């Protein structure tokens, strides 16, 4: 199962509303991961299971999708998540990635 | 979840289920057992703990997974069976005695049910048989399954399932074999149509060399899903094991209620004494002497009775159902 | 009190069976393992389907694989029975000492030669006058009841009987069996391995059980597992000899 | 709690066996998932493989399935990498993962991760 | 004397009297 | 039609005499007769595990436990 | 035998010893997987058949 990342790109101000989506070429049902990469440091997991939050991570955080389309709502922007997106299907072995989103302030 | 291969269908036969039980323990005093089907309870579908809707395995060719809730699954032996507990693989239900267990879906007009043979005897703790508990008696030590959720009693293996194949993934046509793939899943063949062939393909494509539909096989190599070491498979060619989960409703100390007889009363003569017993329900009578020689004996007693006793200078020690420990001794009163 | 040791363990068998593999027209050989009471065998052409009718390709010179062997029940972490041996059994007695007006609580070895002492006295206890022990030499624990049954040794594994699994614990990874499971050329089209297998031997024992020691024990003497010892036990006299300050 | 470091030759040249170490700290390795993951600079993350801890259970990706081989060390709480005759499509950020999970796909920890350049 | 008490195959001959 | 099959014996040896050490989840027909002048048919069903001490002669005996192939078995002159 | 008419239903019945039988010389509950293929008469489940 092969992936399409988007957006490629997407420059916002600190406050603003991105959407990021995660499509699939099979249904996948809803076992879905998302990752937050900071360069120069181990990514970290924010949502597991496509729309549960792991301990930690912000509430302003919120994924949904089921089956192909999936989509990650990033509320109330800040300095600290700028960052690549990635999202990670678990069900085909190996598990694969997207091409990466980039976000980068205004 | 996978499918095996059921003992007893709906009508008659033998049939394929995916709720096909594997085996039954009843080592719980209380009457409960725990059954093991292929069928996972308490997952949605993508694998989430849900514990409104299980996932079972379909009836078609994409193979695929579908999902019901508990309001239409049904435990029975002779009557129906009371629901308790549930953890993917595993159920659990309070049970009248039968002669074996029974497990339905009924999706709609879609009713299916398999049945194993298992002889479900109704057990008792202490000395004394009960139907139900009563409200008084003695508190003696018990083993259970307990009704917690997040328990352990041991581990299961499961592996990465094998080839299953199909016929709907095939076609004869003017002297010829198709194989016909669903949209996306690349579906690899291995078979001898003369030579030695191997290959994946994801289109509609023919072979060559080969003129009859049953020589071939052709099977998606999907690996969603953990299958249990099962007798109905076909495993793959590394059996290895690769994970292990829970075995819930583990066999804990608890403390129970056995009831108390009729306490007796004893007439006195000598060298010798008489109970005057009175059961209602069969109870264990154990009797030793005190002496060198034991001569112990043991009886399970109804209704009333009378059991005439001899007692030595040494003395004799009876045990009247679940009650205290009485112990008697003998006078020299000659008449 | 004896001194006892343990062989091995025994419960209810799980029957596990793996799963069979096919090489449907080519060569397989019987392997061996460590597992217990590992039966294998290589079979001949059955022509086997599972769902879709079509499970083997080159259907003739169509040997399949087929794997047995037992291991302990999810459910024997607490129902099973442990075997032990005892030895020569020693005896203690609790005594209350009162001399005057000063009572004291002491318990003492009885061996004739080992003293117990409560702060001023000196008591020495023992021999037994008729020595007596109401355990056989081979003894066997169940849930706090104690039979005298005289299990198989080591090794000698006897199906249908008592003792057919053993393992020296119940975590323990080598455990021995031989349960006489035998096994059958398949006949049904679809895929399934047939087995006989010879009933639960531990469940044989537990139907012909007869009654607890705790029960038939003489001399008004009951008996207390995890160790095992018998208590107030009425039997001989003690000879005792008191240093009174 | 679990703690990962990465520790291989950061130079390494082509069509030799890649041999990296992942420590691990806080926790047994024979109840854990153990996996290794790779990230070239200028793409994205990519998978090697897994081991199980007791079992010793591998699963690797097809395409390097030729070339991946994963051993463990329990004596060392230690497990391996052997990557064989590497090319200079090879070079990548290497991470070793575990994960609270015994056993998933997404992984709770993560090792700091080391470089690995593969060039003449 | 045979060290074996019961063979599977039958007897293909008969002992004849007082020999 | 299906019928089952039960555990195939345990044949234990001795002086004109053969023990079946039979096991048995179900009560199971077992028959015996000899090969001689007189059949001396014996018919008994089985529960559990019983062993049976069955007497053999010089010119044989065919034992059918279950639904199995009956089995021909000879005494020999091991005295 | 009962039809259930709504509210308003009526059974009929009448005493015979349905007794449960086997076939072979091993009495069993359910038809296993394995054993001897053996001659056996049962009534046909299709309707177009007369006796
Ligand atoms: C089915 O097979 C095709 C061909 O091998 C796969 O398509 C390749 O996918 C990989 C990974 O995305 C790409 O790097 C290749 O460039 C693709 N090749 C072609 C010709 O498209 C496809 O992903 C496979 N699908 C499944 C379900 O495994
Ligand atoms: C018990 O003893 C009495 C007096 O000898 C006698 O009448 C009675 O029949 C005896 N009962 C039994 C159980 O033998
Ligand atoms: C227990 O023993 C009784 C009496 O021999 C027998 O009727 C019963 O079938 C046995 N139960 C089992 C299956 O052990
Ligand atoms: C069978 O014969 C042996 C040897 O004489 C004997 O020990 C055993 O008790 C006998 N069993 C029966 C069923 O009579």
């Amino acid at each position: 199962i092969q992936m399409t990342q988007s957006p490629s790109s997407l420059s916002a101000s600190v406050g603003d509303t991105v959407t990021i989506t995660c499509r699939a070429t099979q249904s996948i049902s809803s076992l879905l991961a998302w990752y937050q990469y900071k360069p120069g440091k181990a990514p970290k997991l924010l949502i597991y299971q496509a729309s549960s939050l792991h301990i930690g991570v912000p509430s302003r955080f919120s994924g949904s999708g089921s089956g192909t389309d999936f989509t990650l709502t990033i509320s109330s922007l800040q300095s600290e998540d700028f960052a690549t997106y990635y999202c990670q299907q678990h069900d085909s072995r190996p598990w694969t990635f997207g091409q990466g989103t980039k976000v980068d302030i205004k | 979840p996978y499918l095996g291969f059921c003992p007893y269908c709906r009508h008659s036969a033998p049939c394929f289920s995916p709720i096909k039980i594997e085996n039954v323990w009843d080592e719980s005093d209380d009457g409960s057992i725990r059954i093991q089907v292929s069928a996972q309870f308490g997952y949605n579908q993508a694998g989430t703990a849900d514990v409104t809707k299980f996932r079972y395995m379909s009836f078609d060719h994409d193979h695929d997974i579908k999902e019901d809730s508990m309001d239409k699954i049904a435990i029975s032996t002779s009557g129906p069976c009371r629901r308790l507990g549930h953890k993917g693989y595993f159920l659990l239900a309070q049970c009248p005695p039968g002669d074996s267990v029974t497990v339905s879906i009924t999706s709609g007009a879609s009713e299916n049910s398999c049945t194993v043979e298992k002889k479900i005897r109704r057990k008792f703790v202490g000395r004394e048989e009960y139907l139900f508990p009563p409200v008084h008696g003695k508190l003696v030590k018990c083993h259970v399954y307990d009704h917690l959720k997040e328990t352990s009693a041991g581990y299961i293996t499961m592996h990465r399932p094998g080839p299953h194949a199909y016929k709907s993934y095939l076609e004869e046509a003017s002297g010829e074999v198709y194989i016909k793939p669903p949209s996306g899943k690349n579906v690899t063949y291995e078979c001898k149509c003369g030579d030695y062939s191997t290959g994946i393909v994801s289109t509609r494509t023919k072979m060559n060399g080969c003129t009859k539909a049953k020589q071939c096989i052709a099977y998606k190599s999907d690996q969603t899903k953990w299958v249990f070491n099962s007798p109905d498979l076909i495993r793959h060619t590394d059996h290895s094991v690769q994970g292990k989960l829970h075995i819930p409703f583990r066999l804990t100390p608890t403390v129970c209620p056995v009831p108390l007889a009729h306490t007796p009363t004893v007439t006195k003569w000598f060298k010798g004494i008489t109970l005057h017993l009175t059961a209602t329900r069969p109870t264990l009578l154990t009797t030793r002497k005190l002496g060198l020689r034991a001569d112990a004996t043991a009886e399970w007693i109804t209704g009333t009775t009378s059991r005439n006793f001899s007692v030595g200078r040494e003395g004799l020690e009876y045990v009247w159902g679940n009650h205290e420990p009485v112990r008697v001794w003998a006078q020299e009163s000659a008449p | 009190t004896p001194s006892t040791n343990k062989e091995y363990v025994t419960c209810r068998f799980h029957t596990v069976i793996p799963s069979p593999q096919v090489k449907c027209c080519g060569s397989l050989e019987c392997k061996a393992s460590s597992k217990a009471d590992y039966t294998c065998r290589v079979f001949g052409g059955v022509y086997p389907f599972m769902w879709g009718g079509a499970q083997c390709f080159c259907d003739s010179e169509n040997t399949q694989l087929s794997e047995a062997y037992v291991e302990f029940a999810p459910d024997c972490t607490i129902d099973h029975a442990v075997a032990l041996k005892v030895h020569t059994a020693a005896l203690k007695v609790g005594l209350r000492i009162v001399y005057g007006n000063t009572t004291a609580h002491l318990d003492t070895f009885v061996n004739g030669v080992t003293p117990g002492s409560s702060r001023d006295l000196k008591v020495i206890a023992g021999p037994i006058s008729a020595a007596f022990s109401p355990f056989d030499h081979k003894v066997v624990i169940r849930k706090g009841l104690v039979y005298n049954y005289d299990f198989p040794e080591y090794g000698a594994m006897k199906p249908g009987a008592f003792g057919d699994i053993q393992a020296s614990s119940l975590d323990a990874t080598d455990i021995v069996a031989r349960t006489d499971i035998r096994l059958l050329k398949p006949s049904v089209k679809n895929i399934h391995v047939p087995y006989t297998q010879a009933v639960s031997g531990y469940e044989m024992w537990k139907n012909n059980s007869g009654r607890p020691l705790q029960e038939t024990a003489p001399f008004g003497c009951k008996i207390e597992v995890e160790p095992l010892r018998a208590s107030n036990c009425a039997y001989g006299h003690i000879p005792i000899s008191i240093d009174i300050p | 709690q679990v703690q990962l470091q990465e520790s291989g030759p950061g130079l390494v040249k082509p069509s030799e066996t890649l041999s990296l170490t992942c420590a691990v700290s806080g926790d047994s390795i024979s109840n854990n998932y153990w996996t290794w993951i790779r990230h070239f600079p200028g793409k994205g993350l990519e998978w090697i493989g897994r081991i199980y801890g007791d079992a010793g259970s591998t699963d690797y990706n097809p395409s390097l399935k030729s070339r991946v081989t994963i051993s463990m060390d329990l004596s060392k709480n230690q497990f391996s990498l052997d990557l064989t005759s590497v090319t200079v499509a090879d070079t990548a950020l290497y991470y070793c993962a575990s994960r609270t999970t015994v056993a998933d796909n997404w992984f709770d920890v993560w090792g700091p991760g080391v470089l690995v350049t593969v060039s003449s | 004397p045979p060290a074996d008490h019961i063979i599977g195959e039958p007897h293909k001959v008969d002992q004849e009297f007082q020999a």
